[PDB]
């Protein structure tokens, strides 16, 4: 037959990474001044990530022993406060936090009230997490995506703490090892082993995507860079999701 | 690794790090309902089908409860098959189809709840909230629907907009992530076949095998949703489960008291 | 004293009959782009009733032996599916689905927001519906006659699978002798014997409204009839309700 | 009429048409609370008058839940006619004030829960979740808000704009639904009059009358919302109901227990 | 370091008394109307008091010994019936009554899908309300003020049955002694005795307000004073909070 | 004052008028769950130590709650910490980070609610909705979140934008307005010292003192939130507090049994 309808093929789909809201005013002002100058631009839907708190809440979590479908409601309340605080920032603007369920049936019309809407990263799976590891797999990159290929949006950009994808942990124990990435494929990222700024998760639902072909990593502690891949310009790593074009 | 490690890498590395995954895996593991039983009621295999089908079942239920902590879920069947059908038809995402299907299996767990509400037994949303239900002999059930809370954040197929995790899969990640110690499929044959037993003359019956096993027959997507055997070889906790017919008087019962009745499915 | 006031004078209440979305997207399709060209035209409140679904559910409800309170809300349900299926379907135009308590207390905020919102046609009554028949009175377009009427609105247009209301059954045993009917008023169908389009209870709200002087019955299988039953052309039947105009 | 007649009607006709409707009319009827008694506290009647009214209820209450089932809902009052009259006053629609009067029964349903709270009694959204209360003897009652869920869909009188259905029709049709043994009004006169016994010197006291009789007397709209009266007739679950003074000590106890004070008001 | 940002600093925030609410259409048509004429001028987030009804609740509930923690959310049920009043009187222009939750999250979207929208100033204490007194303290006057103050409100007008503050109850026993006061400080205020048209609690939170300067007491009886006190007009009594200017 | 001249006042006065609120004052007391004992978990003391603090407490509770029925809160603790710093960096105000720290107390909830599951404890919204489980033999207790609703009505200190009442408050205030008999702190702490503990040598261990002995001390913002202790004094059903070490091995059951660990605070 063919791929399914685009829901709001107008949409822009920006996710906010939770270790950026992490660094605190020194990087959140930066950047709430760029999401300001987009608002005009755009028709936005900001999804923040959960960050370091959830990472402290995996610790106790694991210490009592309790199972991946305990942890994943709450890392994703993380990245809910994360939300709630970049909204804050943006409310003289006409921008609230909206909450799941709102964001899955009523986009439409808070987009036609405001210029855009802010809202968790993170999917509802929660206690029907998947089993296997003890990490929660659907995290903050996985959600988001998910949500733009549902809607049929005309993008999603991955805001990071770094430039990119590289072939090693570029803060870590091989950090001079590590190269700059800017194109890379789904399938090839998968095929590695090895950490990645993006969820291992995020691979897979690309591989059975139905509309977002690209996918840009950028550094939003450079500001403009936002700005430019929002425009289509090469400004991160590029991850080609496998998706054909027309 | 010692806790301190894990913290350490919880707090330094990407939770994408195999050394960080690798921790995580050496955590201690606790089951929060040990002790509890997890079944799902097929919509199209009995609620559909009606009183001949569900008054049965009632009756083992409140006789089984006697004695079992009961999860009781419920499947969709035709009324989700139609709505599919429409939105399938319209060009409508799987995470679209996903919350169609939801309803159906709510109004199948509101009818099944309101022939047990005199005997105590409460419609809840899921099995968080079944702590003092489960804890009282004059209760000791709950009815839930089954279908998973992903909605629009369905993960579709490979191929086509039905959504791959529905009913089976609720009901079984809920038996997982609780370390329920028992999950039950009622349906409306004996078990699995080497071919469908409806449009099959002369299939054989198994009453024993592993997912691998499955696969290798080429029943991958037979009795019960294809992921649901995937998820199965992953569980931490639930690594069998059990197909029996709900359309056999006693079978429920017979499966809780530990017969081998239907089909047993095993991760290894 | 005098009757209440408009509380949203200025709105126009459409109900699209379960039946006409069971025949999916060929008779979907049209309607939307129909919908679609009304919005620059109207305030629309779309609501949507239950169809084949809710039949079947009575089907089970009825063999397991319970009362109409119980099926009432088991095919509100169904409303609400073809609800959500319409709005999806109008989505990129700003569209959305409205719950009851919202339509109920925010319907102005959100016509503010947007053009157009969709809700259920099938009123709460639930397991407070009244006795007498197994089959729950207060349907789909009793739940849209008493919303439009207790609003004041302009109008309200019932959007059947059918030109409107004949003296028989135009599908059934007798369809040989079903007359169509181009103008009729509630009082002289309540006193009639056999099938309707519309619910009886419609007739008994008629008779007791404040605003709402005629609906008008339509075929929304052929295009243009709804369009044109909006700017208060006569394409269907009309039911003049009994109220009396300045 | 099979079943599958009754299904072949409900696919090819309107809901509207008789033969479907007669076919619909010889299914089963499964009661699905049919051992619980509910029962109305009046708001002006009761609730409104403070301690003196309420205190003794409550033991009352306390003392029957040891032996019988109890659904309690609670009228609105006061308060709500005082909204109602802001409302009429400004011209709003029957609708509105029926969303405003439901905060005062709720009001109402807190101030009496409270009282009830440590002997184990909740506060419920209504009977759809008083299974698990119901079940313990522990408990074996609860509250709920006795105004029905119509809101902005309440239909509206013929004259004015009061809402015809009030805590009165409310609590009926919940008896009604699900199919309970008994409905008891607790208000503040012994029962049923043949005029208002507050406005009128020599009313004579009627302790059983049907609704044909309360019509042609005259009685339509006294004691009792008289949309009641209608809802009665088409009942298929209670039959009649009983009136009784919440004032006097014991009686609602007596009443639970078989003994015939106050009024009882019979559909035929 | 500094005080904190101001969310929402083009907001204007009134308050609506209870007892003028209970005056009926007699006061709430010609305040509806004089709210219409100032949707086009003002961004206004309009709460309403209690009343009356409070009044009748807390002798019931004083009558059975209720602690002031379950008096609290009784009273603030009738601030939000007054508010579902006044909403609906407002409704064809575009206005809602929307929630606690509504407001603490998403006033910024609603304040951009229309001009005004309705709430309850009656704060959330509820059961968490502080005890000592037997009638709860943080009433609407407190809640609206502390709403406007945390979101960094352009101001905050209370309307009133009563010109202003006098310094006697203008109505009460010592009337003939009661002197108008066009000005005053909360502190002033504070270390007085005898009755106010306030909530004491009122002046305990301007001491610790961040932004808000002044707060007028006007009379609502007096068309046109409303809409003066929202120009900074001197109609009322004038209440300096304490905090002070750049 | 009769009830009389209290509604003649209610109707007439400002309730800021010093005659109503005399009047108001000599109404009846009652308590709502007299016989309940609220008990904080601290979050930073305790859960953020994990299963080494934890574990030992949960047992103390499954044992407890055989004879003592509990209202169990959660403090926020480390997360809540770095919420409020992000958000005071960016100068958010008040009321924003009180809606910020109660994610994390309703985190803790769900942690420790889920090893209390199979043992028959639920995690509920508050005490509103406790009448059941504290009816109960099998469950007796609930888990709540200690954080009070004030959310963006929070009243801010006089100087900082940190929250000034948290989880004790919230933990204090629910004891308070439903009249419970007994407050215990649960802390890492043995008691109050005249020194922070942590942070002084020599400091000496206090086993009893009132609010204005602390304040006279210098210890009016120590082991608890200051601005309690000031609730304290106002109280009208809980005139003092216990806190103790929930590290300690027994502590919170040999409080419930009446022994004097750690420090009661009194209120005069
Ligand atoms: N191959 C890699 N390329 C780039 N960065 C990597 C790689 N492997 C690990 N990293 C690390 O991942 C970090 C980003 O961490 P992470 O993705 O967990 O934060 P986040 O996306 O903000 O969190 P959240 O998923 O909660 O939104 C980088 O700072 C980097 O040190
Ligand atoms: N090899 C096989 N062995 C047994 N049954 C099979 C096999 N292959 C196909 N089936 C069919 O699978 C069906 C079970 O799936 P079905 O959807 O009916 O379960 P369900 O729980 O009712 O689903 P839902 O609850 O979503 O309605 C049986 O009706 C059976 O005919
Ligand atoms: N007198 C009549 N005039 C016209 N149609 C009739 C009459 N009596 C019965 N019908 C039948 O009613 C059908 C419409 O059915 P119905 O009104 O139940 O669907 P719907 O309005 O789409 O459903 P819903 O009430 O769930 O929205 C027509 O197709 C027609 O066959
Ligand atoms: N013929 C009659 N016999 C008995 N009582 C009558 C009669 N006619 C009128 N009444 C009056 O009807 C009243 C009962 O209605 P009322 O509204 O008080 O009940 P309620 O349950 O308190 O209502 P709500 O709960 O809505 O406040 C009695 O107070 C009584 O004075
Ligand atoms: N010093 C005073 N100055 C002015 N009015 C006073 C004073 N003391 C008492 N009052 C009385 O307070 C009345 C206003 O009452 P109140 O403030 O309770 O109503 P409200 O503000 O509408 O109620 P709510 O707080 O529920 O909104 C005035 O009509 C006046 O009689
Ligand atoms: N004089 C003192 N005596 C005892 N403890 C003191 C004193 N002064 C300060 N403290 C400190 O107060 C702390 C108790 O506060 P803390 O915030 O840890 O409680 P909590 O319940 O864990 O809070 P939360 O639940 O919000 O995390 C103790 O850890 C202790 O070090
Ligand atoms: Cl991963
Ligand atoms: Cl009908
Ligand atoms: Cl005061
Ligand atoms: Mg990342
Ligand atoms: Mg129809
Ligand atoms: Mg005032």
């Amino acid at each position: 037959g063919k791929r399914p309808i685009r829901l709001l093929p107008w949409l822009q789909v920006v996710k906010i990474g939770g270790r950026v809201m992490d660094r605190g005013a020194d990087a959140i002002l930066p950047l709430v001044e760029e999401l300001r100058k987009l608002l005009p631009e755009h028709r936005l839907l900001i999804l923040t990530g959960a960050g370091v708190r959830a990472r402290h809440v995996f610790s106790v979590g694991l210490d009592l022993g309790l199972p991946v479908g305990s942890l994943a409601p709450l890392a994703a309340s993380e990245a809910g406060q994360n939300g709630h605080i970049l909204a804050a920032m943006l409310a003289s603007e006409g921008v609230s936090y909206v909450e799941h369920p709102t964001v899955a049936d009523q986009l439409a019309i808070h987009l036609s009230a405001t210029r855009a809407v802010v809202g968790s990263a993170f999917p509802p799976y929660h206690h029907h997490e998947f089993p296997g590891s003890r990490i929660p797999p659907h995290r903050a990159d996985t959600g988001a995506f998910l949500l733009a290929d549902a809607f049929g949006a005309a993008g999603l950009t991955i805001v990071e703490n770094v430039d990119g994808i590289y072939t090693a942990d570029p803060n870590g124990p091989d950090r001079g090892q590590a190269r700059f990435l800017p194109e890379t494929s789904a399938t090839d990222l998968a095929k590695s082993e090895g950490p990645l700024p993006v969820d291992r998760a995020l691979l897979d639902v690309m591989a059975t995507a139905r509309h977002i072909e690209r996918v840009q990593v950028v550094n939003g502690l450079v500001p403009g860079r936002l700005t430019a891949a929002l425009r289509g310009e090469h400004v991160g790593t590029l991850i080609r999701t496998g998706v054909r074009p027309a | 690794n010692s806790t301190a490690e894990l913290e350490e890498l919880l707090m330094q590395r990407s939770l994408t790090d195999p050394q960080l995954q690798a921790a995580a895996a050496a955590a201690a593991d606790f089951r929060i309902l040990p002790d509890a039983t997890v079944i799902k009621i097929g919509g199209q295999s009995v609620i559909d089908r009606g009183r001949a089908a569900v008054y049965p079942l009632v009756d083992e239920i409140v006789a089984a409860r006697k004695n079992h902590k009961l999860l009781i879920g419920t499947g969709a069947g035709t009324r989700a098959r139609h709505l599919y059908s429409i939105a399938a038809g319209l060009g409508l995402p799987a995470g679209v189809l996903a919350q169609l299907g939801s309803s159906v299996a709510d109004q199948n767990a509101a009818m099944l709840g309101q022939l047990l509400a005199k005997h105590g037994i409460p419609v809840v949303g899921g099995a968080g909230h079944s702590a003092v239900p489960l804890s009282l002999a004059e209760v000791n059930a709950v009815v839930f629907s089954g279908m998973p809370p992903y909605k629009l954040w369905m993960r579709p197929a490979a191929e086509g907009v039905i959504p791959p995790y529905r009913t089976d899969a609720g009901c079984f990640l809920l038996a997982e992530q609780f370390g329920c110690k028992q999950m039950i499929f009622v349906k409306d044959e004996d078990g699995l076949y080497t071919a469908n037993p409806k449009t099959s003359k002369d299939a054989t019956f198994i009453p024993r095998i592993s997912v691998d096993e499955m696969k290798a027959k080429g029943l991958h997507d037979s009795i019960l949703e294809f992921p649901v055997l995937d998820l199965l070889q992953s569980a931490q906790h639930v690594r069998e489960v059990q197909v029996v017919n709900g359309l056999v008087p006693g079978n429920l019962t017979r499966a809780l008291a530990g017969e081998h009745v239907g089909t047993i499915i095993t991760a290894s």
